[PDB]
């Protein structure tokens, strides 16, 4: 009975989606070799 | 009663009161800007414009008197070092006497005002309570603002009816005051532009009596009446400190920075001409067109004049002082005599040699120095034992173009590192420290004073802002928060709209 | 440049997977909401 | 003449419109499908 | 019931996390500071403006990572995106020091607009504004450290790099040049900040020290109810305590929050006022009275020449990388070094 | 609603965290930043 | 020492002056009914 | 000349005395060295 | 007590799990290969680690000219050739 | 002089530590 | 209250006190002047700043 | 002299690169915050006793038995400011983190100096980051080096015979 799209899920999703992209980012770097 | 902190509250309702305090604050700060010009001009030397002028000696409202045009002391000499001008009434004395005599004045008016704070002009013709309109007092007000704008920058600024206002070439050389003709250009909104501050004064000051006349003729929306609070008088203290801390950050940024309102020859130069090295390229510039033209290295630096080579020197740059190291410029490296004449360098190898000069942020600094590409060819050092680049090593003299040791050249390496270690200063001069008991250290101008105290005062002023807006806006919990405050109003999930009963 | 779509890839091929796991609801939210 | 500096700041004056100006339209939008039961 | 009312009916809604009118400013400002913050440590360098490497796509680390300031050759420039020096060109844009501005810019609106939160909510709940008011000192520090102080300086570039070791420079920076520990507004900041931590301390304690028993457990969260009117401990047994070891004791419970409020507020405001003076190089470097005498008294030695000594080496074995733009070639033989070391 | 237990998540999730801070402590000692 | 010769008479009255306007409010609300 | 009914009495408690000598001689304390310099 | 769904009874549902089941680690490997396929490099104008310096310079590219700073890193990045 | 004003105003601050202890306004219950 | 000479002439500038223009009045074109002035502002502050470099306006006191 | 054990002992520990010393920084940073958080939240709280021209304090009476704020609007500020979740509705627990903040903080910046003691220093990330050559690159770990170089070069300036600073 809720609704699925609020205010409070755009405000999750602004934070959460880019960190997980930024988090699989800094994982990759930690492979990178000089 | 009333704690410390709140005693002045009491004249919120009492307009005849306001104005009696309002009076003597103003007649404060005249009897203070008349009190202070006197004590600048029982206290300055007039006498050497060149290496000892008004920004060296401490001198605070003296430039602001010379910027609108008061150049004469009716004791006979002008800030400019020209004999034998008559200033008429408003010399320095005459601004000054002119403050005390407005300053008695203004005091008597509070006085009165104080006294006879119960007049019908501040009730209310219908209920009889103490009552100003607000927003016809800010478009009276507004409108008297902008014809004075007006006729400053139509009658004054323009030398229409008035003197104007001080100008000068870029290197502070020949300033004085002139009358200014407007910029109605792109180009007037150059800051280093002074017509563009006449045809500022001209273009606001119509602005301010046309915003005026509106202020005076409409009436606020309702809307913005009950936003603004624009009963309380205290809505206004908000947003007038608000265009009070604005206006100073402005003049704090354009005191520090130059503009055209803020000259080298009033306030002395700025960090960023020793920064950009602006005076020391314009000296190399006369020297290089005088050496393309078949003067010898003697006349090449002794038509570089006094003044210009007393700009490029670390000790009159405003980013060099303390807070604590109080007084004139002079206090710390003495009044300034004479150019010594520009120093040269070489090496055994006849190569002349630059000394890296000091950067602002030093307190003190290496003596090094470096061909014309930039490579350490010798230096002071501090361990001597691996020493290979010192002054007795590489065989460094000194020689001196123009000024008081023109033509001479100093060998012996003791003599020639201690002016090396002036030359780190830029342009070397010599200084009398026995008149004022000068330490040796080095102190800011009016141009950092100035920004340092406008700059502090800006955000102060910030606070008081906030503060008083707040008082506005929340006048009603000012004592506290309702006692019958619903814990609905303030719990989750019962008005839809926060704070909204209507919204339940 | 191909390495533009190969970040892309992952992000629109997830989007357009909760896109479709959630609009049975989304619709529903939406139409109660006209 | 116009500056590459001048187009620059009309490209930056024309941008904040554009992003104030979508906000604004959009909260609108939302503000009157979405109002308040009274 | 115009389109503004409706607006604001929306804007004032209580939902998870109110938005407001203050919200338009606040969130966009705050997302893209935060956002620039986390994007630039990550993969921005700041080789082309400092000669360092700050970010983790270079192998830095959360300690080491930053957004530097700008080159010192950009002077004051705002380095918009589109302004003259970028020219539109977002790789250069970065490269040049763009997301400091950009951060610096946005964190300041945000400021701004978070400032104005606590007012709008606070006058809709139909609080006082005190909180506000106390968000002006940080708000004071960040406009005085990162705004003013490098505005009276000749770049961004000696501005706070945004980054937790960038910060321990400016920090080492002050010291060596500006012997910003015996300045006495810092000495304020720091009483401030030390006097807020332990009011902080002293306060929670007496509270957690003197609760009434209002319940069996012997965990004592669960006897509070937020709806009790009573005192949830004892005042006056607390007053006593002090008084008796300490000497004196608070006994007004509104004067002590106030006084809370008060101290790490004008701590903060105190030392913001010194770093203006630190704008201006207006520092509070030396005693005179004692440079004078060690002058002629190569004897008399005090802590504060030891610590001008400390400072005269942090700015000789410091300033040929911390300031490239100088191109300062110090030699070997003219650092400052004691003996053996 | 309740299928999966709150305490499966949170230990799964903090899990997750341990596993990609501790990629982070490994790479500090191969790779770049190494200092090797 | 070589001390700022105002520093005595700055010191002196930085405390004197606002510490007699502390006095006067506190005795004069001393008298107070 | 009826008086003025704005007018308010002042209050000093003794512990915003004792507080604010403590601010005074503080400040007087820290800033002393400063302005003997 | 605003309304929303509460958290915990969203990240125990299976609906949220199936969607984020996929979501969360297209994003984690899309930042992944942001990094491995070097774009981030070529986007952002960091440094690899063999394009710092040229192969026998040791000076650091400053930028030193405000408002021909974008040449002087085109040419600092034409000299890595 | 410098010597006597740091002492003189130390000594001050303790003599006004012994006013607020022994003679502060008591605490009332009320 | 006291009647003065001076006070009678001023009388007519402080009568309209409380007294507004109904609902929103000007504040539309209050805003647009805002709304100028802040772009006012702007140039300003980007001509000090020279991140609006203009013909003819070379911001240094060389000028 | 303070001033002198802090510089000297940042030269030879690079105690700003401790964690126990960060987290002191983060005990005595957030125990200021939380000191003006929460003088101002109660402050504003504080339910209306007196008038406009008297000193509100005068509204709480020593040992008085009701609350003088309004808990309760205060956590509804504050859960709006931040959000509803973040904010304490127990006093209880509100003020145990007042306690518990700056002074387990305070124990680790002490257990910081107390364990510099024995010369287990600050993180050294001198020279961590080098190019495909070989070359070091700077990073601002690398400029915290040459400060710190600085002051250990000029401290006590007489006293060392030997290379290393041993103790
Ligand atoms: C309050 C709470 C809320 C806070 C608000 C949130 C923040 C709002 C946004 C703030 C953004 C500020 C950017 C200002 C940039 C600036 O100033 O930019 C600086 C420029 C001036 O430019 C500088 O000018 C210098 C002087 O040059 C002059 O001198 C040189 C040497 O002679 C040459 O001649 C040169 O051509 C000539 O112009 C150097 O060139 C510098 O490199 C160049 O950066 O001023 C200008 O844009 C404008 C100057 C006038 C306005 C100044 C007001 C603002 C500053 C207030 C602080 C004063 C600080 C004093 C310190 C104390
Ligand atoms: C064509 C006619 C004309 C001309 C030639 C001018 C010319 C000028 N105007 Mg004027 N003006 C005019 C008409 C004109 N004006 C009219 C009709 C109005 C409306 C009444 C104005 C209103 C106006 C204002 C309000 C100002 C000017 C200013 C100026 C001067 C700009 C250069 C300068 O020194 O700015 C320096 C100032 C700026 C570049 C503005 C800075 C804006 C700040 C940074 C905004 C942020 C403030 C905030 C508090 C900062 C806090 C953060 C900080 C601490 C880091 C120049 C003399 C400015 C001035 O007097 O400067 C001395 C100024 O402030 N004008
Ligand atoms: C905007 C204000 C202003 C500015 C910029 C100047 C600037 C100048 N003055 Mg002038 N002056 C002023 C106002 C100003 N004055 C006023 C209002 C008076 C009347 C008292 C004077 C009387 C005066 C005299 C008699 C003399 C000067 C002189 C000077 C020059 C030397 C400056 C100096 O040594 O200061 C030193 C500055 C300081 C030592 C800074 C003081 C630091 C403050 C007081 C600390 C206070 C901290 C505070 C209590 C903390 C509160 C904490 C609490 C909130 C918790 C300089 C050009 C001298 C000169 O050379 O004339 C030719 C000179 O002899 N001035
Ligand atoms: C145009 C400027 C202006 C004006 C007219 C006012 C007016 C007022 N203020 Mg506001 N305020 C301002 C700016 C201003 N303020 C600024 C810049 C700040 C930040 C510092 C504040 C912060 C502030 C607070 C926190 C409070 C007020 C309060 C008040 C009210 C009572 C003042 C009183 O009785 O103090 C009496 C003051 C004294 C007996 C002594 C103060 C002495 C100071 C600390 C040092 C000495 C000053 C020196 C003599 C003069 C320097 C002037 C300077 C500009 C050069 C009165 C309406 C009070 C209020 O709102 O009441 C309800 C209140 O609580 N103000
Ligand atoms: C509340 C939201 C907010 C605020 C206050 C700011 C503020 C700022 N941004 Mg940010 N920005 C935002 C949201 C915001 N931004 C969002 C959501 C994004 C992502 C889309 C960005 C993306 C962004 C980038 C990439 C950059 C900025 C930059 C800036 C700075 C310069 C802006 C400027 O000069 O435009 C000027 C325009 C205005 C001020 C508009 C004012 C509205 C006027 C008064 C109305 C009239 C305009 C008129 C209709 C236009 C017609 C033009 C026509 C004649 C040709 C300034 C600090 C720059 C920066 O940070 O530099 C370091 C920068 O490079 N912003
Ligand atoms: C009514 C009672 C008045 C009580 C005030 C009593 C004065 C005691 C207060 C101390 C005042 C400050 C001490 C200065 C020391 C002194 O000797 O100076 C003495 C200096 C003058 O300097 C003297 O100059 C002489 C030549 O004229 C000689 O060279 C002397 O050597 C030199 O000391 O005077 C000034 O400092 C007065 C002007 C102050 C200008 C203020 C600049 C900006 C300040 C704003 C910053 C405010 C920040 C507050 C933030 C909170
Ligand atoms: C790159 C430049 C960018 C600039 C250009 C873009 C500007 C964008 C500004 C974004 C401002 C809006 C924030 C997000 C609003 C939101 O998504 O939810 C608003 C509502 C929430 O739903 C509803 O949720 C409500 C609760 S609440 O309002 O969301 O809290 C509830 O009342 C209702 O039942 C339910 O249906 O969702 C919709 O009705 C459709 C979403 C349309 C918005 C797309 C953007
Ligand atoms: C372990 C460290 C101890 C935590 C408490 C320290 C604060 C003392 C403050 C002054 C006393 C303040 C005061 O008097 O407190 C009193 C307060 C409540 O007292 P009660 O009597 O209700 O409960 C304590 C006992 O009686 C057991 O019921 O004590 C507790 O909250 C104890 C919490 C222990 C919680 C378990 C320990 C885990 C917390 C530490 C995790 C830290 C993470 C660090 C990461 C860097
Ligand atoms: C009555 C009369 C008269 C007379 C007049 C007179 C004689 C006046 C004077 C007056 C005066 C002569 C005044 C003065 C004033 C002053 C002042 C007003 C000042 C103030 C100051 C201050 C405020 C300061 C402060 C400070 C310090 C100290 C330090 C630093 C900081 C500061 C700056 C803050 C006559 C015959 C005409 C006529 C009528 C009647
Ligand atoms: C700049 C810019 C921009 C923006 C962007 C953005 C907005 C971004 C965002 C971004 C973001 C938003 C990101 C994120 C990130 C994140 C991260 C990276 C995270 C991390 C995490 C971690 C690492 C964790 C850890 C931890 C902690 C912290 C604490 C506790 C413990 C632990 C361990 C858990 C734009 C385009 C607009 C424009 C132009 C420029
Ligand atoms: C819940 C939770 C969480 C999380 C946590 C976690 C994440 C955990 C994990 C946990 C874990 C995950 C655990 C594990 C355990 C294990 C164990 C305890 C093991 C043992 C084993 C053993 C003992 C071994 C033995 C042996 C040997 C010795 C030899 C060979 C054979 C064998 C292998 C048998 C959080 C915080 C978020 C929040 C709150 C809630
Ligand atoms: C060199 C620094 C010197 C700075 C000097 C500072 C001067 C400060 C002046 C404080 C003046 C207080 O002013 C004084 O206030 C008190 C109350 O507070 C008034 O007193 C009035 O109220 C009280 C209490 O209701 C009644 O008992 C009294 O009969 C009545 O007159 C005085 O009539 C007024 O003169
Ligand atoms: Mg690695």
């Amino acid at each position: 009975s809720y609704p699925i799209f609020t205010v409070r899920w755009v405000a999750v999703h602004t934070l959460a989606v880019p960190t997980i992209f930024f988090l699989g980012a800094i994982a990759a770097m930690q492979f990178i070799q000089r | 009663g009333l704690p410390w902190y709140r005693v002045h509250t009491v004249l919120i309702n009492d307009p005849g009161r306001l104005i009696a305090a309002h009076l003597m604050h103003t007649a404060l700060v005249a009897g203070w800007a008349g009190s202070m010009a006197l004590y600048e001009l029982a206290t300055f030397d007039p006498s050497d414009p060149v290496l000892n002028p008004m920004w060296r000696q401490g001198m605070f409202v003296l430039p602001f008197m010379a910027r609108l045009g008061v150049t004469g002391s009716w004791s006979g000499w002008s800030i400019t070092g020209e004999t034998g001008i008559d200033p008429g009434f408003w010399s320095f004395e005459g601004v000054a006497l002119a403050h005390i005599v407005l300053s008695g004045l203004l005091f008597l008016a509070a006085c009165w005002h104080w006294v006879y704070w119960d007049l019908e002009l501040f009730r209310d013709p219908r209920t009889g309570e103490p009552a100003l309109d607000l927003p016809k007092m800010f478009g009276i007000h507004l409108f008297l603002a902008g014809l004075l704008c007006f006729g400053f920058g139509a009658f004054h600024l323009t030398g229409l009816f008035g003197p104007g206002m001080w100008v000068s070439d870029p290197y502070g050389l020949t300033g004085s005051v002139q009358p200014v003709a407007p910029e109605w250009g792109p180009d007037g909104f150059n800051p280093y532009n002074p017509g563009g501050v006449v045809a500022h004064h001209i273009a606001a000051g119509i602005v301010g009596i046309i915003a005026g006349l509106f202020h005076i003729l409409v009436r606020p929306p309702q809307r913005l009446y009950k936003a603004l609070r624009m009963g309380n008088i205290e809505t206004v203290l908000s947003s007038s400190i608000a265009a009070v801390f604005f206006a100073a950050f402005v003049v704090a940024g354009t005191m520090w920075y130059g503009s055209a309102t803020t000259p080298i020859e009033l306030f002395g130069p700025t960090r960023y001409q020793w920064d950009s090295s602006y005076f020391q390229q314009e000296i190399n510039r006369r020297v290089q067109a005088s050496l393309a033209s078949g003067a010898t290295l003697e006349e090449a630096w002794s038509a570089i004049p006094e003044k210009l080579a007393f700009y490029d020197y670390i000790g009159n740059n405003p980013a060099k002082g303390g807070l604590f190291r109080t007084g004139p410029m002079n206090k710390g490296d003495g009044i300034a005599q004479a150019w010594k004449g520009h120093a040269v360098f070489r090496n055994k190898e006849g190569e002349e040699l630059f000394v890296r000069r000091m950067p602002a942020f030093f307190e003190s600094f290496p003596v090094i120095l470096t061909d014309k590409n930039g490579v350490v060819k010798a230096d002071i050092p501090f361990r001597r034992a691996e020493s290979k680049y010192s002054f007795e090593q590489q065989g460094v003299t000194v020689s001196f173009y123009g000024g008081e040791l023109n033509g001479q050249t100093f060998t012996d390496p003791p003599t020639v590192k201690s002016y090396a270690r002036k030359a780190i200063f830029g342009e070397i001069f010599e200084f009398d420290t026995e008149t004022l008991n000068s330490d040796g250290i080095f102190r800011t101008s009016p141009r950092g004073w100035f920004t340092f105290a406008h700059a502090v005062f800006a955000l102060l002023f910030f606070f008081g802002h906030i503060w008083h807006g707040a008082r506005t806006l929340f006048r009603d919990v000012f004592s506290g928060i309702d006692p019958e405050l619903s814990p609905e109003q303030v719990e989750w999930g019962f008005y839809q709209k926060v704070g909204d009963v209507t919204t339940r | 440049d191909w390495r533009v779509l190969v970040v892309l890839l992952p992000v629109l091929l997830a989007a357009g997977w909760a896109v479709r796991n959630i609009l049975p609801y989304a619709v529903k939210q939406v139409q109660k909401l006209l | 003449t116009i500056t590459p500096s001048l187009k620059g700041f009309f490209i930056g004056l024309l941008s904040g419109a554009v992003v104030l100006g979508l906000t604004f339209a959009v909260l609108i939008a939302i503000s009157q499908i979405d109002k308040v039961q009274r | 019931r115009g389109w503004f009312d409706i607006l604001d009916d929306w804007l004032k809604r209580d939902r998870f996390v109110f938005v407001g009118w203050s919200g338009i400013l606040l969130f966009p400002c705050a997302y893209l500071a935060l956002g620039g913050w986390l994007t630039g440590t990550t993969f921005v360098t700041s080789w082309y403006t400092h000669g360092l490497a700050s970010s983790y796509l270079e192998g830095c680390n959360f300690l080491t990572v930053a957004v530097s300031t700008p080159a010192n050759s950009m002077g004051h420039s705002l380095l918009l995106l589109w302004g003259p020096e970028a020219q539109g060109d977002f790789t250069r844009w970065c490269q040049l020091g763009g997301l400091w501005t950009f951060i610096a810019l946005h964190g300041a609106f945000g400021l701004i607009g978070f400032m104005l939160r606590q007012f709008e909510i606070a006058r809709l709940v139909g609080v006082r504004p005190y909180n506000a008011i106390a968000f002006s000192a940080p708000i004071a520090v960040f406009v005085s450290v990162f705004l003013i102080y490098p505005l009276g300086q000749s770049s961004w570039f000696f501005a706070p790099s945004f980054g937790v070791a960038a910060i321990f420079r400016f920090l080492l920076f002050f010291q060596g040049f500006h012997n910003w520990t015996l300045n006495p507004f810092h000495m304020m900041g720091v009483a401030g900040v030390l006097g807020g931590a332990l009011l902080c301390a002293i306060h929670g304690a007496t509270v957690e020290n003197t609760l009434f028993q209002d319940g069996e457990g012997a965990s004592t969260f669960r006897a509070f109810n937020p709806t009790q009117a009573e005192e949830t401990y004892s005042m006056v047994t607390a007053n006593r305590f002090w008084s008796q070891i300490f000497g004196i004791a608070f006994s007004n419970k509104r004067w002590l929050h106030f006084f809370m409020l008060f101290v790490p507020v004008t701590g903060l405001w105190m030392s913001a006022i010194g770093v203006v003076g630190l704008a201006l190089n207006l520092r509070s470097y030396d005693f005179i009275s004692q440079e004078i005498r060690a002058a002629e008294d190569p004897e008399f030695e005090t802590f504060y020449t030891k610590n001008l000594l400390l400072n005269e080496g942090i700015r000789a074995w410091m300033a040929p990388q911390d300031q490239p733009h100088e191109n300062f070639v110090f030699p070997e033989e003219v650092l400052p070094r004691g003996n053996a070391l | 609603g309740g299928r999966i237990p709150l305490w499966i998540v949170a230990t799964v999730a903090g899990m997750g965290v341990i596993v990609i801070v501790g990629l982070f402590f490994y790479g500090a000692y191969a790779g770049l930043g190494s200092s090797l | 020492m070589e001390v700022n010769q105002l520093g005595l008479i700055a010191t002196a009255l930085f405390v004197l002056v606002p510490s007699v306007f502390l006095i006067i409010l506190y005795v004069q609300t001393e008298s107070q009914q | 000349m009826e008086p003025n009914p704005n007018r308010q009495p002042v209050e000093l408690n003794r512990t915003s005395l004792y507080l604010g000598l403590l601010l005074i001689l503080v400040l007087a304390l820290l800033f002393s060295s400063y302005f003997f310099n | 007590t605003t309304g929303e769904r509460p958290f915990s009874d969203i990240i125990t549902s299976v609906r949220y799990w199936v969607i984020h089941s996929i979501t969360i680690p297209a994003l984690f490997i899309a930042g992944w290969l942001f990094v491995s396929t070097g774009l981030a490099y070529d986007v952002f104008g960091t440094p690899r680690p063999d394009s710092y310096y040229a192969q026998e310079q040791r000076s650091i590219p400053l930028v030193t000219d405000r408002f021909e700073a974008k040449q002087q890193v085109e040419t600092f990045l034409e000299q890595l050739k | 002089m410098e010597t006597i004003t740091y002492v003189f105003i130390f000594a001050c601050i303790i003599a006004l530590f012994f006013f607020a202890i022994f003679f502060r306004e008591p605490p009332r219950i009320t | 209250a006291r009647r003065t000479w001076l006070g009678d002439i001023l009388r007519p500038l402080n009568s309209e006190y409380g007294k507004v223009a109904p609902g929103w009045g000007t504040t539309p074109l209050m805003a647009v002047f805002m709304g100028l002035f802040l772009v006012f502002l702007l140039i300003i502050l980007e001509i000090y700043n020279s991140t609006l470099i203009l013909d003819g306006v070379n911001v240094s006191w060389k000028a | 002299g303070t001033f002198n054990f802090m510089i000297v002992f940042q030269a030879e520990h690079n105690i700003l690169m401790h964690p126990f010393h960060q987290l002191g920084v983060a005990g005595v940073f957030g125990g200021a915050l939380f000191c003006a958080m929460h003088g101002s939240l109660v402050t504003s709280s504080l339910i209306r006793e007196t008038t406009e021209t008297e000193s509100a304090n005068y509204g709480y009476k020593f040992g008085q038995e009701e609350e003088t704020y309004n808990i309760v609007a205060a956590h509804g500020y504050f859960g709006r400011l931040i959000f509803q979740y973040a904010s304490f509705n127990n006093s209880r627990s509100l003020h145990f983190f007042l306690a518990a903040w700056p002074v387990v903080g305070v124990w680790f910046a002490a257990l910081g100096i107390s364990t510099m003691a024995f010369n287990l220093n600050g993180f050294n990330f001198n020279h961590s980051v080098i190019d495909a050559k070989g070359n070091v690159i700077n990073t601002w770990a690398d400029i915290i080096n040459r400060a710190n170089l600085g002051m250990e070069v000029m401290h006590e300036r007489n006293a060392h015979n030997f290379p290393l600073d041993l103790a």
